[PDB]
RNA sequence: GGCUGUCGUCAGCUCGUGUUGUGAAAUGUUGGGUUAAGUCCCGCAACGAGCGCAACCCUUAUCCUUUGUUGCCAGCGGUCC
């Protein structure tokens, strides 16, 4: 359980990494457009 | 020159300064008859010095602070003593006769639970 | 040690506290030559188990209130047990 | 018998000590004798036991560091330390934040002495990352590796306490060099010039003198028997 | 000049914690005029052994407080920032008052 | 009564304090208190933990805790399990960082808390006292030691007679404070009685 | 249960083995000296061993090494001694 909890705590982990590098970039991309033109 | 000697006895600090000459004594400000002078038997501070004619011979200049009368005179007996033996190295067996060379090893006593005074026990008329 | 007696003390406790403990001070002004008012010496009284007189301590640990030691707060052989299991930061017998 | 002089130093790590009056057989004997005392006999300090914060053994992976635990017990052992009054001296490594660990960093406290300022033991790679351990150093004489130290250990319940290879040797390298001289009044005479490379943590006067002092206690019996 | 002050338990950690000062603290910058013992706090207690009773009874206990101050006698800046490199010891009072 | 605790008797020479730090008139009141909260819970969730002893170090604000246990593993937790419950646990309870690092119990069979905490245990699992309180003891000889002296209180089998029992090895010279011995109790509360045990254990001389 | 007082700080209390009696049991541990003491020395069908007694702990009695603040003042010096 603590390594099938570790493996769940790491997943949770590498996939927010990707949501946050593209999207955090991406919705302050958008925002900035909108921003500016509003 | 000089020759010190410690010397104590029952919680006392004795020290006396032996100096060639000046039979003059004097202990914290004060005189050898003007602070143990006309006491209980204050005459054995300078009892080692007399025991081997002193006055005319040398001086003793002490400072003691330690325990009451019997003992803070009997410290500065164990100094002085001690300190003589400095001044020549070839006169222990006369004091050492006497006893002043050793010290009262003699102190208080403690006292202890269950007794009323270290040894007193309580009394139990009935038993 | 009684678990209501237990109780009690914990109370009078709190209650010396938020009262007396900061609150008593402003009566003992008055109650006191700092030039006496009778009210104030009345006033006094709107407590009762609110005073830093009626607590007899007790045992930290169990409770008995006779051998107490604030040192350790415990009751005789409270610390005589805690002192032997070295509970109790340095201290052995005393022999002297 | 010879004169100790003439020290030209070079650096703090490299020096090159002299001895000018030397007999015609007392140039190769004392230098010969003295290279294999000091690479072999040689006093000094170095790093034993270590344990790291987040890290249960090695051959592992800390959070944020791009080496590892292997690479950074190997790197501890080339960091040079020298303690003057103490046998035995705990460090400890308090720093975070982006980029290499200078050398230094550690709390200085007591007579531990630090010659290494530049020394790389980790590099940081993240923010938030951190790093706390606790180095061990200890003193002795010479190489002592880590499959010796689990023996006579005796209750090691400190599992953390990741053990690495002591090496306790102040030397680098060593050389001499005897050269021909003409002296006030001589026919033929050697000059021994010692050339010696340290870790820094002890001085070379002093090494030389030491690793002489070590001979004389081992030729002292020799001469009643 | 910055006083400093060890009160511990025993010798077994005021020795060490002491030493530490006079070879850390006291390198070359720092003065410290000397490490001093110090009279000792001797505080013994009596508490009666058998529960209830027996008043013979009693056992006497005491917690010796070892002391010591040292002290430097240098207010510097590279040798006097060198001592909070130092906080260990379970148990070792340090009041670094002026 | 008429036995000094042959561990106080010793806590100067041969035998540290099971916490040691310094403390004033103060905080020392409450202080030994928490002490004894934080270690009386300690036992309470890891009893099979088989736990023997409980240091307590404590620089400024920082408690160390030391739980030695045989059984280092089920102290540990799944990975972080019972550490950060225990390490958390400390919390109000002392009002400050807590720490907590765990020691491992070389030898359960020397180690008297253990032997002592084993047999009660057995006794509770009807178990005849003789028996273990002699064999399921006598290990502490095999794996080493020299000298070990159990003793089980009163009320063993069924019987209203309290009595005590004997039964040991080697040499015990608990009248040498220079012997060093592992001395610990246990109780054993059963269908009726309390019956103890104390465990001797005599680890080399000095 | 845990904890305490008491005979009593008394010198006492036992075990293994061996041997002795049909056996409970004895011997050892008694005897001769000796010590504060089952302390020691001889003896002796007993030879050894454990809990004890002694010694390790503290404390007090001399001196030494070391450090010298709030402690000290022998010398030298300045004195709002």
């Amino acid at each position: 359980l603590e390594i099938e909890e570790m493996q769940l705590k790491q997943a949770k982990k590498d996939l927010s990494e990707e949501l946050q590098i593209l999207e955090a970039g991406l919705f302050s991309r958008i925002r900035a457009v909108l921003v500016a033109g509003g | 020159n000089q020759y010190y000697g410690t010397g104590r006895r029952k919680s006392s600090a004795a020290r006396v300064f032996i100096k060639p000459g000046n039979g003059k004594i004097v202990i914290n400000q004060r005189s050898l008859e003007q602070y143990f002078g006309r006491e209980t038997a204050r005459m054995v501070v300078r009892q080692p010095l007399e025991l081997v004619d002193m006055v005319e011979k040398l001086d003793l200049y002490i400072t003691v602070k330690g325990g009451g009368i019997s003992g803070q005179a009997g410290a500065i007996r164990h100094g002085i003593t001690r300190a003589l033996m400095e001044y020549d190295e070839s006169l222990r067996s006369e004091l050492r006769k006497a006893g002043f060379v050793t010290r009262d090893a003699r102190q208080v006593e403690r006292k202890k639970v269950g007794l009323r005074k270290a040894r007193r026990r309580p009394q139990f008329s009935k038993r | 040690a009684k678990q209501s007696m237990k109780a009690r003390e914990v109370k009078r406790v709190a209650l010396a506290d938020k009262y007396f403990a900061k609150r008593a001070e402003l009566k003992a002004i008055i109650s006191d030559v700092n030039a006496r008012w009778n009210a104030v010496l009345k006033l006094q009284t709107l407590p009762r188990d609110s005073s830093p007189s009626r607590q007899r301590n007790r045992c930290r640990q169990t409770g008995r209130p006779h051998g107490f030691l604030r040192k350790f707060g415990l009751s005789r052989i409270k610390v005589r047990e805690a002192a032997m299991r070295g509970e109790i930061p340095g201290l052995k017998k005393a022999s002297w | 018998k010879p004169r100790l002089v003439d020290i030209e130093q070079v650096s703090s790590t490299h020096a090159k000590v002299t001895l000018e009056p030397l007999e015609r057989g007392f140039g190769h004997t004392l230098g010969n004798a003295l290279r294999r005392i000091l690479l072999s006999s040689m006093p000094g300090c170095a790093v034993t036991e270590v344990e790291i914060d987040g890290v249960l053994h090695e051959y592992s992976t800390k959070e944020g560091v791009q080496e590892d635990i292997l690479e950074i017990l190997l790197n501890l052992k080339g960091l040079a330390v020298r303690v003057q009054g103490k046998d035995e001296v705990i460090l400890t490594l308090n720093k975070s934040g982006i980029g290499p660990v200078t050398a230094a960093d550690i709390t200085h406290d007591g007579d531990v002495e630090i010659v290494k300022p530049q020394h790389v033991i980790c590099h940081l790679t993240d923010e938030n990352a951190s790093i706390s351990m606790r180095i061990k150093v200890q003193r002795g004489r010479g190489y002592v590796p880590a499959s010796t130290r689990i023996h006579s250990e005796e209750d090691e319940r400190p599992i953390g306490r990741l053990l690495v290879d002591a090496c306790y040797s102040p030397v680098e390298r060593i050389a001499y060099n005897v050269e021909a001289a003409r002296v006030e009044q001589r026919t033929d005479l050697d000059k021994l010039v010692i050339e010696m490379e340290t870790n820094g943590t002890i001085d070379p006067e002093e090494a030389i003198r030491r690793a002489a002092t070590i001979l004389a206690e081992q030729l002292e019996a020799f001469v009643d028997l | 000049r910055i006083r400093i002050r060890l009160k511990a338990f025993d010798h077994r950690l005021i020795d060490q914690a002491t030493a530490e000062i006079v070879e850390t603290a006291k390198r070359t910058g720092a003065q410290v005029r000397g490490p001093i013992p110090l009279p000792t706090r001797k505080e013994r207690f009596t508490v009666l052994i058998s529960p209830h009773v027996n008043k013979d009874a009693r056992d006497q206990y005491e917690i010796r407080t070892h002391l010591r101050l040292v002290d430097i006698v240098e207010p510097t800046e590279k040798t006097v920032d060198a001592l909070m490199r130092l906080d260990l010891a379970a148990g070792v009072d340090v009041q670094i008052s002026l | 009564g008429q036995k000094v605790h042959p561990n106080g008797i010793r806590l100067g020479i041969v035998k540290p304090w099971n916490s040691t730090w310094f403390a004033n008139t103060k905080e020392f009141a409450d202080n030994l208190d928490s002490d004894f909260k934080v270690r009386q819970y300690l036992t309470k969730e890891l009893a099979k933990a088989s736990v023997s002893r409980i240091v307590i170090e404590r620089p400024a604000k920082s408690i160390r805790v030391t739980i030695h246990t045989a059984r280092p593993g089920i102290v540990i937790g799944k990975k972080g399990e019972d550490v950060e419950k225990l390490r958390k646990v400390v919390a109000d309870i002392a009002g400050v960082p807590a720490q907590i690092n765990i020691a491992e119990v070389r030898k359960p069979e020397l180690d008297a808390k253990l032997v002592a905490d084993s047999i009660t245990s057995q006794l509770e699992r009807r178990v005849m006292f003789r028996r273990a309180m002699k064999r399921a003891v006598q290990n502490a000889m095999r794996l080493g030691a020299k000298g070990i002296k159990v003793e089980v209180s009163g009320r063993l089998g069924g019987a209203e007679i309290a009595r005590t029992e004997w039964y040991r090895e080697g040499r015990v010279p608990l009248h040498t404070l220079r012997a060093d011995i592992d001395y610990n109790t246990s109780e054993a509360h059963t269908t009726y009685g309390v019956i103890g045990v104390k465990v001797w254990i005599f680890k080399g001389e000095i």
